[PDB]
RNA sequence: UAGCGCCGGCCAACUCCGUGCCAGCAGCCGCGGUAAUACGGAGGGCGCGAGCGUUACCCGGAUUCACUGGGCGUAAAGGGCGUGUAGGCGGCCUGGGGCGUCCCAUGUGAAAGACCACGGCUCAACCGUGGGGGAGCGUGGGAUACGCUCAGGCUAGACGGUGGGAGAGGGUGGUGGAAUUCCCGGAGUAGCGGUGAAAUGCGCAGAUACCGGGAGGAACGCCGAUGGCGAAGGCAGCCACCUGGUCCACCCGUGACGCUGAGGCGCGAAAGCGUGGGGAGCAAACCGGAUUACCCGGGUAGUCCACGCCCUAAACGAUGCGCGCUAGGUCUCUGGGUCUCCUGGGGGCCGAAGCUAACGCGUUAAGCGCGCCGCCUGGGGAGUACGGCCGCAAGGC
RNA sequence: AGCUGUACCGGAAGGUGCGGCUGG
């Protein structure tokens, strides 16, 4: 049975990725919305958009990659090289304003569901709050 | 459109051979066999003869390349219409990444027609004679339009990916620029400019590098 | 006043003499059996220095118990397989409560120690003053994205309804033929059988080969396949009855009713055991013949049935179960359709990305992820010892 | 060609019976 919704549109992603396609598609929810929110205006991806697959809602994610590379494995570079899931049913992640990572020296972002909304770990510092660590990004 | 048409040049091959990479130059299948689109196949030939007409008025030169049966005859006519060298007879492992080597396998073939030019030979005896000759027709054979690089090409042309891989893969190893002639069953990646047509019937493979050939010689 | 340990590699620091598998050194790998930079001495050298070495114990190195931060196809490691209790975990939309969670304030969090800044002993060790930090709890207030709970809905999971399909799936009855053996009758005579070649054996009380009748037991040739079914073990003559699982189409009903599962309960090839039958062929042990096993001729258990035990394996795909995503090509079994083709479910080969120590795996993953269970921690001793549970016993856990 | 569970071995440098596996 399908146990952790995040978990799998984050797989979805990066299995796309991982093959160059342009486009995914992914069951839909106001949670995962939010991630792809946070996710677009860091450029991670091209964009996000609602649609609808035989009446169910899905939100088809444009995928974003580098220029193609020169010399053998022609194979552009990635926008998102590495997403991991922190905190999994089973063994949830909170973290206080003081204990929240750093990732790659502030190349990469954390995505945290902070009580004020769905933020990103420099929001987060700036708004002085903490909360349950989704992912990291980078 | 127009001249490709009657060219056979959008006949692929069947599903039993296609590459899902090329899927998107594919248009439509038909009575078994895989159509490519022309539409794809006008811009991405634009692009590529772009490429080429800056190549040769820039200075460069091209090393044409192909060996199937059907293909020998055209790429030799096509290329002896130019200054540009050729493989038609087979493709060396390391004519690129190999090339001092090669290169003296050259300069062994000029100093024996040299020597047969030569009334030096009547020493030797006849059957040293015999063996000297069988060499220099071998070397004539697998290294006639190689003799023409002085160095490294500047770009290759392939007349099916597929086929000679060996040099698609070297070209690759030494940045450079690949033109390639592609069909259902070639990898879309590995070619710098791809133009999507067909690696058999004579005709279309005639009508591509006649017309590149052309744009060659008034680029100079 | 200047000692102490080292000088093969780890590990900074090299020559001579003495000995010759001796005497000896050793933390590991290892040196010494004649020219030893490894033993003993000398000269040099290196490292510390009123200290320098050794033994014992703790942390490190050890990511070598892996929460940070490991693993199980072949290196140690997937339970023999189901059903399922406790537990763990759990789709989409809206509202309430603020339990977990986050934040602010405040009370604690003794001194000494630790940290920082100044000082006093001529410096330091030591000590003094001041400031801050601090995991964790108590009280007050706030937020509601996530997990929880309570309500109201939804159909994408799950389960039903209707119509149809394939199958060595299981149990109980019942009959069909081929073949071996044996008994009776007929006809016919000197070998038959067996081996690499022979022997033991059977046969003049008539064997072998042949024909006819009868008795009994066990297994089901051709189709038969790289096939099919089942959770595994495993399942082939045919007919009937009873019965389990599963696939497809319609997309009609319920509206999260789900996944996994320590114990428990059930099933579990073969070989064995008990109580009664049965016994044709084959055949442990055993008895003879050739030539150490092998091979040949006999032969008890056993193989078969009923009931009750036993519970093991190369019980294997050496790969736990469920769900989602990630190019394809080809062969095949079985449904549906708008039947060149398209769309489901099984079984096989070759291969994208990727993974792997490699071999290889690759939509039937050993790829990328989530949930739950089992198991591993160097070899031998050892599945041994003792203890406990089970078994008639062998033995099993 | 080996290996393996089980059961025997008064011509065990190991053999045989009934099954299983390819790790031939």
């Amino acid at each position: 049975m399908l146990t952790d919704p995040i978990a799998d549109m984050l797989t979805r992603i990066r299995n796309a990725t991982r093959v160059y396609k342009e486009s995914t598609d992914v069951p839909a929810s106001r949670f995962k919305e939010e991630i792809l929110r946070i996710l677009a205006r860091e450029g991670f991806i091209k964009g996000y958009e609602r649609v609808d697959v035989d009446g169910k809602p899905y939100l088809r994610v444009y995928l974003k990659y580098g220029p193609r590379r020169q010399g053998p494995d022609p194979r552009p570079e990635q926008v998102i090289h590495h997403i991991r899931r922190i905190s999994k049913p089973g063994r949830r992640v909170y973290v206080g304003v003081k204990e929240i990572p750093r990732v790659r020296r502030g190349l990469g972002i954390a995505i945290l569901s902070t009580s004020k909304g769905v933020l990103t770990d420099r929001e987060a510092r700036k708004l002085g709050v903490g909360g349950e660590l989704i992912c990291e990004v980078w | 459109v127009k001249e490709l048409l009657e060219a056979g040049v959008h006949f692929g091959h069947e599903r039993k051979r296609w590459n899902p990479k090329f899927a998107r130059y594919i248009y439509a299948e038909r009575n078994g066999i895989h159509i490519i689109d022309l539409q794809k196949t006008m811009e991405e030939l634009e692009r590529t003869f772009r490429f080429i007409e800056d190549l040769a008025m820039r200075g460069g030169t091209i090393l044409f390349v192909g060996t199937k049966k059907q293909a020998q005859d055209i790429v030799r006519m096509e290329a002896e219409r130019a200054g540009m060298p050729y493989v038609n007879q087979r493709w060396l492992g390391g004519m690129l990444t190999n090339f001092k080597t090669i290169s003296q396998r050259v300069h062994r073939l000029e100093e024996l027609e040299a020597l047969f030019a030569s009334p030096e030979i009547e020493e030797r005896p006849k059957k040293e004679q015999v063996r000297l000759k069988h060499e220099l027709e071998r070397l004539q054979k697998y290294l006639s339009g190689f003799r023409l690089l002085k160095r490294l090409p500047d770009a290759i042309f392939v007349v099916d990916p597929t086929k000679e891989a060996i040099a698609v893969r070297e070209a690759r190893k030494l940045f450079i620029p690949v033109i390639a002639l592609a069909d259902t069953d070639s990898d879309p990646d590995l070619v710098d400019y791809i133009i999507p047509g067909n690696d058999d019937a004579i005709r279309s493979i005639q009508l591509i590098l006649s017309r590149a050939v052309d744009l060659i010689i008034q680029a100079r």
